[PDB]
């Protein structure tokens, strides 16, 4: 239990190769809950981007 | 053709056997050199090669 990111250390292991030759300029992500009663809507959660 | 993108098409690799406890040359996925290969008592992480 914590209200924020943990006071510790962890190293990140590699997942993919993907030799993709694309010139990337920007970024956009998304996932939310959408019911069928009141039409398209949104959930209530946040994610971190650094 | 080949201009900028990383190779996506190549031919077969004519590999051979492996000789231990002898002075031999070697080539591990392009990593060339010489010496004697012996059983190690140490471990690599699952994704580490050299």
């Amino acid at each position: 239990l914590v209200r924020d990111l943990p006071q510790g250390f962890s190293a990140l292991e590699p997942l993919v190769d993907l030799p993709i030759g694309i010139n990337i300029t920007r970024f956009q992500t998304l996932l939310a809950l959408h019911n069928s009663s009141s039409g398209w809507t949104a959930g209530a959660a946040a994610y971190y981007v650094g | 053709e080949l201009l900028h993108a990383p190779a996506t098409v190549c031919g077969p690799k004519k590999s051979t056997n492996l000789v231990k406890n002898k002075c031999v040359n070697f080539n591990f996925n392009g990593l060339t050199g010489t010496g004697v290969l012996t059983e190690s008592n140490k471990k690599f992480l699952p994704f580490q090669q050299f």
